[PDB]
């Protein structure tokens, strides 16, 4: 309401308040009487409909915060020149097609946010803003940065993610106080060797670019806590990169061009807790590669070219989560019994026809995903997986379940769809915690055991494309809730 | 990726009798998915586009009907395109349809745009055909590769500050455009909330405000909702799809909203024309009717 | 289908960097878990939802936890009707800093007490957990505020409950 706006403006000069909050008021045009309120040090105009700022704002010469996020601004008045104490300028979510020329003259600025505009260029005048400790210009259309970026020697955070950069000026190396360098989602073909000059660098966003290699000088950025190269064109790493990154907690090589593990042997993996190499073309895991990876607890090899596992994979005793999905494995060796700490084992989209007896020794296993294999049976020893909560067997060749399945009393999710099941064992009735049971697309499943009625927590059951011809047609046409009620009422457990 | 060769073979069957497949290799199609996926993520989830632009509604895998659309409108890059979703399911050649669209997206990424429809969703296109077609002609691994790609599609577009486009429609929760920008990708489509409603909701003339939707998902919204939305965000038009309309397109709320449907004689059950909307340099629209 | 003239509750999520404020918020609104870390400057979310059969509009403001991202945080907090104070159970320093955020809220709002819930996040990470449930209930009792454990990771734990309970605190004051 414009009535309220002018009312709040009078209140401000009446109280002589140093802060004016006009956010979220649907303001199209700011009244020129704001020129009166020269005591202001903070002015909040965010979340309005401003297309321009009146020149009278240049009269607010004591402002240290000018907050304009989420408007429709297409420029700024040259009168902002007078705001010689301005420290924070927030211009996110506007419609600027360039950094307004007056912003390049606001040399007192330390904090400048330009996210989500339409900017294509950063002028050499950016060197005027030499006191900037935070520059964010992500989500624009910038293709190049000027060499003058190197004159922002107080920069702590530089965020140029979500642009169209093909290169970084080598002068980035002169911004030696940078701890956050955000370059993800650009078109970067390389990094400058001067990136090693940023000895305080601790967060480096590189994912979704076009990198073919990482400079050896990155080894100097020994405060890096994560290295995430996801979605680039990288196939190797510089010789001593990873062992030099002594604080590395996580390494992501996903969606690159890897065919082999990076050379350097086991010491490269001594500090990381997680290794993600999904979506590459890696054809083997080297013998002994994790012999020094004492804290590595998560390994993701999904969607590679593995046809077998290394001979020592039973020694991966620190592993808690293991994803081998979408490879070409034909067997799992009996030595799997060594992974007694494993909690998540993802094996979907492989060529497995059977599972080893040693599977029964995975005493901590909580999730086992085997969808889209060729499994013709399950070993009797799966009955020993007492921690198991989720068992996914969708799209396999199963004809029966072992009766021992009923010993998995912590199971909540059982996926049996798209199999060859002719019946469910009566022992399913001791799955006291079962909540989701998927039976869809078992075309020779003509009946269900009355014991299914003892699964008191069952709330999702799918039975589409099961004939279930031994049940009344009206009941199976009514769907799972009718089937279960029928099993309760017509079976021996109705009183229960 | 041999992009021009893929496009050539996809266009080779132009003129032939409908139904004739195009046998791209598995590695070619997965390459289309991977390369378009990263381009989708390199661009905003709320696209800001400029006219001239041709806007098309549902295709639903009617590949030869899509080839006719490009004949009337001009094959890229002769014209710029925005499609509003629902490329797969129902039709007979979902694969050829999506592959050509992805190839054009990779080839002309600044001039060709694809929004997400409610069928660009694994839980939906598992049921209505695309999964079956994938498993028939290739394999499940490829279908899941498509899902990774669909999960990255943008959700809405605004053309020249004035035309707001999405597949489904408005949401009770949509109060500022930056809420759409805060939708993270890759993502599945949720059962309810903003992203659901943008892909699932429908206008309705008999509803005052918001009403429940016969589909069992999301909402209906009335003409007064449309008017207040346009006024709030200083827009002139909502362009959406998602509902088959007899004459290819249908105005709503005194032409403040248009429904576009580009799949003529949809499924075979409906005797409907398709249509596209051409937007010129001055935001003047024109509607081309596509005969069955 | 929401009702008509609903009240709006402005909920503000505060806490140290990396504790999961944004992952909780995004799980709550978009129903996914975002695994990659992107520091927040400021973001907001809005939904219509029914809590205890009363319809509400929840406007949720997600704030910066990293020091170098924290420009304007006081002003954004100043507009709140209630707060989630979030710490990570794997991050001792984030738990210690609960007192600082509790003090910041009362000073910004100029009140001796104010609707707030203590949120102990990332409890799915059993083997890294450093702050016990006991320490957490103790911190909450010290400040006389509710305590809740959450996980933004699938399957999410108590995410809707945390936000809905904060609205209850606001209503019930
Ligand atoms: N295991 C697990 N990880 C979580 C959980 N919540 C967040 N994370 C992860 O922890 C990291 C930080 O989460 P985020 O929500 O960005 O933290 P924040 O509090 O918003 N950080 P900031 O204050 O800088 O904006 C992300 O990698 C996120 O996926 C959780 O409940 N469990
Ligand atoms: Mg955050
Ligand atoms: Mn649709
Ligand atoms: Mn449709």
């Amino acid at each position: 309401s414009n009535a309220e706006v002018i009312k709040e403006l009078n209140k401000c000069r009446e109280e002589n308040s140093m802060r004016l909050d006009l956010s979220k008021r649907s303001i199209h045009i700011l009244p020129s009487s704001i020129k009166e309120l020269t005591q202001l040090t903070e002015l909040y105009l965010y979340s309005n409909k401003l297309q321009s700022l009146p020149a009278e704002v240049g009269c607010l010469v004591n402002l240290m915060t000018l907050a304009l996020s989420e408007n429709s601004l297409t420029s700024l008045p040259d009168s902002l020149d007078n705001l010689k104490k301005l420290r924070i300028l927030d211009l996110r979510h506007n419609k600027l097609r360039e950094i307004p020329s007056v912003v390049y003259r606001l040399d007192s600025l330390t904090t400048l946010y330009l996210r989500f505009n339409r900017i294509t260029t950063v002028e050499k005048d950016i060197k005027n803003l030499s006191k900037l400790s935070m520059l964010s210009i992500r989500e624009n259309k910038i293709k190049q940065l000027p060499a003058e970026i190197g004159e922002l020697c107080n920069l702590i955070t530089l965020d140029v993610a979500h642009n169209q950069l093909e290169h970084l000026p080598k002068e980035i190396g002169n911004c030696t106080q940078i701890t956050n360098l955000d370059l993800q989602h650009n078109e970067l073909l390389d990094l400058p060797d001067t990136i090693g000059n940023l000895s305080s660098l601790s967060r480096l966003g590189l994912r979704y670019n076009r990198l073919s290699a990482i400079p050896r000088s990155l080894a100097k950025c020994s405060a890096l806590e994560e290295l995430n190269l996801e979605n680039n064109n990288i196939s190797t790493l510089p010789e001593s990169l990873l062992s030099s990154l002594v604080k590395l907690n996580s390494l992501t090589l996903a969606r690159n061009c890897f065919q082999l593990y990076p050379v350097g042997g086991p010491s490269q993996f001594s500090t990381i807790y997680s290794l993600n190499m999904e979506h590459n073309r890696i054809n083997k895991i080297p013998f002994g590669i994790f012999s020094r990876a004492k804290v590595l607890s998560k390994l993701n090899m999904k969607d590679n070219q593995l046809t077998s596992l290394p001979l020592d994979f039973g020694t991966w005793t620190s592993m808690v989560e293991l994803n081998l999905a979408t490879n070409q494995l034909t067997k799992i060796p009996e030595d799997v019994s060594g992974l007694v700490s494993l909690e998540v084992l993802i094996l979907s989209n492989n060529l497995l026809k059977k599972l080893p007896h040693g599977l029964g020794n995975l005493r901590k296993l909580r999730e086992l995903d085997l969808e889209e294999n060729k499994l013709e049976s399950l070993p009797n020893e799966i009955a020993y997986l007492k921690d198991l909560q989720k068992l996914v067997l969708t799209n396999n060749q199963l004809t029966t379940l072992p009766r021992g399945i009923g010993h998995l009393t912590n199971l909540t999710h059982l996926g049996l769809g798209e199999n060859l099941l002719t019946h469910l064992p009566e022992e399913i009735g001791t799955l006291e915690n079962l909540e989701e049971l998927y039976l869809n697309d078992n075309p020779n499943l003509h009946s269900l055991p009355f014991e299914l009625a003892l699964c008191s927590k069952l709330s999702i059951m799918s039975i589409e494309n099961c004939p279930l011809s031994h049940l009344p047609p009206q009941i199976v046409a009514g769907g799972p809730s009718f089937i279960i009620q029928f099993l309760k009422m017509q079976g021996p457990y109705r009183a229960m | 990726l041999n992009l021009d060769s893929i496009i050539g073979r996809l266009l080779e069957v132009q003129g032939s009798r409908p139904g004739k497949n195009v046998q791209l290799t598995e590695n070619e199609i997965r390459g289309l998915c991977l390369k378009s996926r990263e381009i989708f993520l390199s661009q905003p989830i709320l696209l800001e586009l400029e006219a001239p632009l041709k806007i098309c509604g549902d295709i639903h895998g009617q590949y030869y009907d899509l080839l006719r659309l490009f004949e009337y409108g001009g094959f890229p890059p002769e014209s710029n395109y925005l499609f509003l979703g629902d490329y797969v399911d129902r039709g007979k050649q979902s694969l050829e349809t999506i592959c050509l669209l992805l190839a054009y997206k990779i080839k002309y990424p600044e001039n060709f745009f694809l929004l997400r429809g409610n069928h660009e969703c694994a839980s939906i296109n598992r049921i209505y055909g695309f999964y079956d077609e994938c498993k028939r002609r290739y394999n499940i691994k490829l279908w899941k590769t498509f899902t990774d790609c669909f999960n990255c599609l943008p959700i809405a577009a605004i053309v020249d500050e004035k035309i707001f486009c999405c597949h489904g429609g408005l949401s009770p929760d949509l109060q500022s455009m930056e809420q759409i920008r805060r939708i993270m990708r890759p993502t599945d489509v949720p059962d309810q909330g903003l992203l659901c409603d943008l892909l699932w909701s429908d206008p309705d003339k008999d509803v005052q405000g918001w009403g429940e939707n016969d589909r069992g998902v999301s909402f209906t919204f009335g003409a007064e909702v449309v008017a207040k939305f346009l006024h709030k965000h200083d827009l002139d038009l909502i362009c959406r799809a998602h509902q088959v309309v007899e004459d290819g397109y249908e105005f709503f709320a005194k032409r403040q909203l248009v429904t576009l449907f580009s799949a003529p004689n949809y499924c075979g059950e409906f005797d409907n024309a398709g249509a596209m909307m051409s937007v010129d340099e001055t935001l003047m629209c024109s509607f081309q009717i596509l005969k069955p | 289908v929401p009702s008509d003239n609903l009240p709006t509750y402005k909920l503000v999520v505060v806490g140290d960097g990396g504790v999961g404020k944004s992952a909780l918020t995004i799980q709550f609104f978009q129903k996914i878990f975002v695994p990659d870390y992107d520091p927040t400057i400021e973001d907001s979310y809005l939904k219509h939802t029914e809590i205890d059969n009363q319809w509400a509009i929840l406007d949720v403001l997600d704030t910066a936890g990293r020091e170098e991202f924290s420009a304007m945080r006081e002003q954004y907090m100043r507009t709140g009707d209630g707060f989630l104070i979030v710490y990570s159970v794997t991050d001792k320093a984030s738990f210690e800093h609960v007192d600082r955020f509790h003090q910041l809220i009362l000073r910004v709002k100029d009140r001796e007490s104010f609707p707030m819930i203590l949120v102990a996040n990332k409890v799915d990470l059993m083997h890294l957990r450093k702050i016990t449930r006991e320490q957490g209930k103790e911190m909450a009792t010290k400040h006389n505020i509710p305590y809740i454990e959450t996980s933004a990771k699938d399957p999410p734990l108590n995410v809707d409950k945390a936000f809905h309970d904060l609205v209850r605190v606001i209503r019930q004051q």
